[PDB]
């Protein structure tokens, strides 16, 4: 699934390449898809016609002019080949604004997820842009690899802003083995790195 | 008025079947194939395959060749996929479609049936604050709620009953080693609100009858 | 049925 960020009123023109006619689609999340074009270039009904479909050779083409926030979606071409039909992946159109950085939290493990024998220890990065950034774990200055998953929010309607967490999954015998938990986050909108981090039980 | 409407989820076992079933209205049942789609969660569409309903005719996709049977009765106006010897990567959402009247895109879609496939049994979350910080203010606090190792998707979180609305941001679910999901809930308040205001996250996980509504307050 | 579409077929 190919990811493409556009200012608003900019222009986006979307490849497929395939070996007669070209349909394509318009979906988002929670949704089922909604036919877009037909017939390589005929606007599907109830579309804009700031949307265009083209084809020459084997190459077709789906361009967005002067995009709008509605048009934040993913879009994907299907035509039929031999004895099926076939989707191509679908390339997720998002909304492209300023750099904004993210405001970092550290969590530690509560009392009572401890008195079961496991620590989860959480790292928030609140509304930031783009997407992309990255959460280095510490445990007493050593970085951790392999013990951490995360979780990213779709794009904010209003901010057009991401969230994500980071969680930390250790035992609580390793959690009470270490001292000083330490999570630092680099971003585009980060001149240096912001590291928040808590002493065990402080 | 062309409508199509899906069987609802089913939540399997691996080796398990699951038949699903398209009840189409608007239009003569006979005229045109029932497509069938796949889409995995965060994934693309495929096509799986599709019913002739005059003559029963089923085609299938090649990488859709074994462990699915498409049908069709006439008589119900109702399309049905069986999928067979179930496992974890047949968890999808699946879908039904029929072309547009006047050319060969898939203009009219059903509503989608999930189909999750795990070995998982049915458990209720445990649920823990993300306690505000100490050091915070600035001016903003961050906390939260922890909601660990339920199964299956999904929880309902909400703050002090629906009140509490802006800044709440909830994560979707990560599925851990364990075969069970966690979530993370938070939200941004006033560090002036903290000593005063009562933070309060709503957690509903129907599938266990699990409701807890967990007190979310700085750590003394 | 080797056609996009069942009147094809």
């Amino acid at each position: 699934p190919d990811f493409q960020s556009v200012t608003p009123k900019e222009k986006v023109t979307i490849t497929c390449s395939a070996n007669g006619y070209m349909y394509w689609y318009q979906q988002k999340p929670d949704q089922s898809p909604k036919l877009w074009v037909h017939g390589t270039s005929n606007l599907a009904s109830g579309v804009p016609s700031r949307f265009s479909g083209s084809g020459s050779g084997t190459d077709f083409t789906l361009t967005i002019n002067s995009l709008e926030a509605e048009d934040a979606a993913t879009y994907y071409c299907h035509h039929w080949s031999n004895t099926q039909w076939t989707f191509g992946g679908g390339t997720k159109v998002e909304i492209k604004r300023t750099v904004a950085a993210p405001s970092v939290f550290i969590f530690p493990p509560s009392d009572e997820q401890l008195k079961s024998g496991t620590a989860s220890v959480v790292c928030l990065l609140n509304n930031f842009y783009p997407r992309e950034a990255k959460v280095q774990w510490k445990v007493d200055n050593a970085l951790q690899s392999g013990n951490s998953q995360e979780s990213v929010t779709e794009q904010d309607s209003k901010d057009s802003t991401y969230s994500l967490s980071s969680t930390l999954t250790l035992s609580k015998a390793d959690y009470e083995k270490h001292k000083v938990y330490a999570c630092e986050v680099t971003h585009q909108g980060l001149s240096s790195p912001v590291t928040k981090s808590f002493n065990r039980g402080e | 008025q062309v409508q199509l409407v899906q069987s609802g989820a089913e939540v399997k076992k691996p080796g398990s079947s699951v038949k699903v079933s398209c009840k189409a209205s608007g239009y003569t049942f006979t005229n045109y194939f029932m497509n069938w789609v796949r889409q995995a969660p965060g994934q693309g569409l495929e096509w799986m395959g599709r019913v002739d309903p005059e003559q029963g005719r089923a085609d299938y996709a090649e990488k859709f060749k074994k462990r699915v049977t498409i049908t069709a009765d006439k008589s119900t106006s109702t399309a049905y996929m069986e999928l067979s010897s179930l496992r974890s990567e047949d968890t999808a959402v699946y879908y039904c479609a029929r072309r547009a009247m006047d050319n060969y895109g898939f203009a009219y879609w059903g509503q989608g049936t999930l189909v999750t496939v795990s070995s998982a049994s049915t458990k209720g979350p445990s649920v823990f604050p993300l306690a505000p910080s100490s050091k915070s203010a600035g001016g903003t606090a961050a906390l939260g709620c922890l909601v660990k190792d339920y199964f299956p998707e999904p929880v309902t979180v909400s703050w002090n009953s629906g009140a509490l609305t802006s800044g709440v941001h909830t994560f979707p679910a990560v599925l851990q080693s364990s075969g069970l999901y966690s979530l993370s809930s938070v939200v941004t308040v006033p560090s002036s609100s903290l000593g005063t205001q009562t933070y309060i996250c709503n957690v509903n996980h129907k599938p266990s009858n699990t409701k807890v509504d967990k007190k979310v307050e700085p750590k003394a | 049925c080797p056609f996009p579409a069942l009147e094809l077929c």
